[PDB]
DNA sequence: CAGTCCCTGTTCGGGCGCCG
DNA sequence: TGGTCGGCGCCCGAACAGGGACTG
């Protein structure tokens, strides 16, 4: 009986018919080693790690990095090619907590286990797999070989294990306790009870007892009995929180990974500080090669870089969640395809913030993003809170009982109240549903050559208008646009549209207000100027009225 | 101690790996007190991470319910299982079924709690039950006995519930019975009061057998179709017989008698749309065999129980909605309207999820299946909502289309 | 009646940010 | 020195699906 178990394991097979890893060892710089060696050799003592015989046939690397804000270093054994070859686990870690979804506590304790990873066993018919060789300040010394008799940083089931087996130790506390509140994150704790302070303490040392029974150890110096409280990147206040300062880079010249940092910087800001923008910030990232590559920031990216640095300048907090009182969330249009929107209870009093910028279709209007930014806000709510908010939103009741009516899919917004700040979201265009009487009828087509890439638009009318246009480097979906466009342009106020093109009524029924294409965009421009618009579709080559006569003129 | 039927998965096939979907705080509250129930009768018991297969889990109320039924989407496990309950123990269909005057639906998936499972097979029922803000990791659990909504579990009880059902049929030969997954179906011609009463005589039935039931009642009689229809009009425009020419050229790829030859020569100029067209004789014939076409059926239509069912929705507005259910194109086994749904002229969602499970029970009841939906709505707004709106035990396969109308050839 | 080409939308893996 | 794991978020681009129109 060489090594004591502590606490339940959970058997790890290996994927079926594979075997270890064999790998040589990284050349380690000598100063790196000598902070390996003292630390590997005191495993030994407490059980963490053991000497094996050379019936071990593996070897996998292993390197050191500086535990940050900190001069302690951190072992990690890499075990790429291992986790390649381990059986796949279901992590048990579904998301992140968000301060805003917690309630008030009148005491609040986070406590941080000490080699939380080195003390939960790994399964004991796995632990030959470990094995790897350490290294010596010269090449002569062999330098013994070890395999791990707990989790080890850098495998891939690490997390997963530690964090079912952690929840296992709480659970028995926890039913003894139904009025505390642990969430647990990682190894991190955040205990939080409306016990008297006294009295909370009382309960953190005799959980801090629990954990002890199992081999967990809470130090000191990680335990956090006094405000403000450092959790998840987050500054704890007893009625407020707020997210731990931001450096944003200051580079005079940037580069492609400049630009990544300070994106995934202003997305992390964007929780509470409100109307962050990466729209143009964005724009530079794309299509470009080299991550190293020096790129320079457009009129566009260093406007909006500048009032971003602004919104960062005045502190900012999120308050606390209060199960009795609604939830309410307001969406402002920032132009661009941007949104923002903030989450609250109390007016002016915000629990976060957040951006919807996602640009979705070729073709859209601002009703169709609004309608994604409720959804993306809706299941984002759902999963810090566990409900929907009530909506406030920035557009007019009619405009959206006008839409989701008439459109031909089905959509809907969950309860939700008109707010008069503009800028207001409306629909540009309203297409007729009948035709209309004494309106100029265009027949509209075009056509496109397969090879040549050459075509032609053109309309025909009932009072006689004519036109046939040559056009190059097209497509037949894009003279079928362009025809359409054409009868738009050389129209009164009112006009009947028929085509036979199922591609352009589609883009144009769905009355978007932007697109990537600049001609859907010219068309779209037209389609607003207008009063009234019919668009009729007929079936092509079937002998129809002006349709006939403009597809024979367009063909030749 | 009973006997456990081995399960395999079908050949080359792993388990079911999808992750589980955020869960309001009422539906998690109630998934917590439901298998909290469950672990201590031994139905379910934890596990740990090592099992890397996970099945989405949710809450529902059945229609007037009041009373949270738990859910688990089985979808994927089902179709990884699915040569398993056709290819052996599988169930015929009484094609009487859908003749009967009344159908009531029963829920007896408690019974399958009865009957355990395969050790081996029990690694694929697994589920994560999530937590609000993510204050705890997912508790992972995997199932002990037939679970509810696996598609094993209606076949391997197939033994022990037709031993159960045999007395009752025998006292009443002309009732019907069907079991589909957790329902099990009843059809009676009886009066609707000594049908309910039959029902209760099965229930207690049930009872002694040891099976709680907590009454969905069909009229498949009553269940009719949705033809093609051509408007009557004194009067038609240029725009009006544009529109119809090209309903007609549409309809003609389902009946090939359509025929648009002599209402085409109405529009041989170049009109304005708002002109009033007077028909000719030899259209108003042309148009009046048409009517006469469409009131007919399609020729070689039947079903065909080797391939599957494909149903297609369409939102006509104002609270109506129309379906077609099919297996190959154009050769549709039923064609249907659905009007003044729950959530009409409000929710759109509701009314797609309303008519979605109307469109499923037919199926089940005319074919014994149920249809893939191509759904007329955007992926992310029916994930966000539908759970909210689901009242059945089981869930049909489903993708999204986005086919914007160009003539409206099912409505008016 | 296949086979393309347009055109659109989805998915998935990459980078970064953040948390252990 | 360059180098590990899991989770979540964003924004990207490439690779893939599929529906119509048209070409033989
Ligand atoms: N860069 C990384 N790579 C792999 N795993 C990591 C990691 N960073 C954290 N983890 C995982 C590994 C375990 C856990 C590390 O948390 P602590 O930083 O607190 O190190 P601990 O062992 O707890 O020492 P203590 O300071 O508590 O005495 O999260
Ligand atoms: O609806 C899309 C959604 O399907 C998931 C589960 O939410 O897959 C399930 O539903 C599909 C459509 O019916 C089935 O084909 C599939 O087998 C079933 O597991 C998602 O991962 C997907 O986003
Ligand atoms: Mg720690
Ligand atoms: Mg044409």
């Amino acid at each position: 009986m060489v090594p004591i178990s502590p606490i339940e394991t959970v058997p790890v097979k290996l994927k079926p018919g594979m075997d270890g890893p064999k790998v040589k060892q990284w050349p380690l710089t000598e100063e790196k080693i000598k902070a390996l060696v003292e630390i590997c050799t005191e495993m030994e003592k407490e059980g963490k790690i053991s000497k094996i015989g050379p019936e071990n046939p593996y070897n996998t690397p292993v390197f050191v990095i500086k535990k940050k804000d900190s001069t302690k270093w951190r072992k990690l054994i890499d075990l790429r090619e291992l986790n390649k070859r381990t059986q796949d686990f279901w992590e048990v870690q579904l998301g992140i907590p968000h301060p805003a979804g917690l309630k008030k506590k009148k005491s609040v304790t986070v406590l941080d286990v000490g080699d939380a990873y080195y003390s939960v066993p790994l399964d004991e018919d796995f632990r030959k797999y470990t094995a790897f060789t350490i290294p010596s300040i010269n090449n002569e010394t062999p330098g013994i070989r070890y395999q791990y008799n707990v989790l080890p940083m850098g495998w891939k089931g690490s997390p997963a294990i530690f964090q079912s087996s952690m929840t296992k130790i709480l659970e028995p506390f926890k039913k003894q306790n139904p009025d505390i509140v642990i969430y647990q994150y990682m190894d991190d704790l955040y205990v939080g009870s409306d016990l008297e302070i006294g009295q909370h303490r009382t309960k953190i040392e005799e959980l801090r007892q629990h954990l002890l029974r199992w081999g967990l150890t809470t130090p000191d110096k990680k335990h956090q009995k006094e405000p403000p409280f450092l959790w998840m990147g987050y500054e704890l206040h007893p009625d407020k929180w707020t997210v731990q300062p931001i450096v944003l880079p200051e580079k005079d010249s940037w580069t492609v990974n400049d630009i990544c940092k300070l994106v995934g910087k202003l997305n992390w800001a964007s929780q509470i500080y409100p109307g962050i923008k990466v729209r143009q910030l964005s724009k530079l990232l794309r299509g470009t090669k080299a991550l190293t590559e020096v790129i320079p920031l457009t009129e566009e990216a260093e406007l909006e870089l500048a009032e971003n640095r602004e919104i960062l300048k005045e502190p900012v907090h999120g308050v606390y969640y209060d199960p009795s009182k609604d939830l309410i969330a307001e969406i402002q249009k920032q132009g661009q395809g941007q949104w923002t929107y903030q989450i609250y209870q109390e007016p002016f009093k915000n629990l976060k913030t957040g951006k919807y910028a996602r640009m979705r279709g070729a073709h859209t209007n601002d009703v169709k993003q609004l309608t994604e930014a409720v959804q993306k806000i809706t299941t984002e709510s759902i999963v810090i809170w566990g409900k929907t908010p009530k909506f406030k939103l920035p557009i007019q009741k009619e405009t959206w009982e006008t839409w989701w009516t008439e459109y031909w899919q089905a959509t809907w917004i969950p309860e939700w109240e008109f707010v008069n700040t503009p800028p207001l979201v409306k629909l540009w265009y309203q297409l007729e549903k009948e035709p209309i009487v004494g309106a100029e009828t265009f027949y509209v087509d075009g056509a496109a050559n397969r090879e040549t890439k050459l075509g032609k638009a053109g309309y025909v009318t009932n009072k006689g208008r004519q036109k046939v246009v040559p056009l190059t480097n097209t497509t037949n979906q894009k003279t079928e646009l362009q025809a359409i466009y054409l009868a738009l342009q050389d129209s009164g106020l009112e006009v009947n549209i028929v085509t036979n093109s199922q591609y352009a009524l589609g883009i144009i029924q769905a009355q978007p207000d932007k697109s990537e294409s600049e001609l859907v965009n010219q068309i779209i421009e037209q389609l607003i100027k207008k009063e009234k618009v019919y668009l009729a579709w007929v079936p092509a080559h079937k002998g129809i009225g002006g349709n006939e006569q403009v597809d024979k003129l367009v063909s030749a | 101690p009973i006997e456990t039927v081995p399960v395999k998965l079908k050949p080359g096939m792993d388990g079911p790996k999808v992750k589980q979907w955020p869960l309001t705080e009422e539906k998690i509250k109630a998934l917590v007190e439901i298998c909290t129930e469950m672990e201590k009768e031994g139905k379910i018991s934890k596990i740990g991470p090592e099992n890397p297969y996970n099945t989405p889990v949710f809450a529902i109320k059945k229609k007037d319910s009041t009373k949270w039924r738990k859910l688990v989407d089985f979808r994927e496990l089902n179709k990884r299982t699915q040569d398993f309950w056709e290819v052996q123990l599988g169930i015929p269909h009484p094609a009487g079924l859908k003749k009967k005057k009344s159908v009531t639906v029963l829920d007896v998936g408690d019974a399958y709690f009865s009957v355990p499972l395969d050790e081996d097979f029990r690694k694929y029922t697994a589920f994560t039950i999530p937590s609000i803000n993510n204050e705890t990791p997912g508790i992972r659990y995997q199932y002990n006995v037939l679970p509810q909504g696996w598609k094993g579990s209606p076949a391997i009880f197939q033994s022990s519930m037709t031993k159960i059902l045999e007395p009752f049929k025998k006292q009443n030969p002309d009732i019907v019975i069907y079991q589909y997954m957790d329902d099990l179906y009843v059809g009676s011609d009886l009066e609707i009061g000594q049908h309910r009463t039959k029902i209760e005589e099965l229930r207690q039935h049930l009872l002694r057998w040891g099976l709680t039931t907590p009454g969905y009642e069909l009229h498949p009689d009553k269940w009719t179709v949705q033809p093609i229809v051509l408007p009557e009009k004194d009067s038609w425009t240029v725009n009006d017989i544009q529109k119809l020419v090209g309903k007609l050229n549409w309809a003609s790829q389902i009946y090939p008698g359509i025929k648009v030859r002599q209402l085409s020569k109405l529009l041989r100029g170049t009109k304005a749309l708002t002109e009033v067209i007077p028909l000719t004789e030899e259209a108003e014939l042309e148009l009046a065999e048409n009517r006469e076409i469409l009131k007919e059926p399609v020729h070689g239509v039947y079903y065909d129980p080797s391939k599957d069912l494909i149903a297609e929705i369409q939102k006509q507005g104002q609270g109506q909605w129309t379906y077609q259910i099919y297996q190959e194109p154009f050769k549709n086994l039923k064609t249907g309207k659905y009007a003044r749904m729950r959530g009409a002229h409000t929710n759109d969602v509701k009314q797609l999820t309303e008519a979605v499970q109307k469109i499923t029970t037919e199926s089940i009841v005319i074919w014994g299946k149920t249809p893939k939906f191509k759904l007329p709505i955007q992926k992310e707004t029916w994930e966000t909502w539908w759970t909210e709106y689901w009242q059945a035990t089981w869930i049909p396969e489903w993708e999204f289309v986005n086919t914007p109308p160009l003539v409206k050839l099912w409505y008016q």
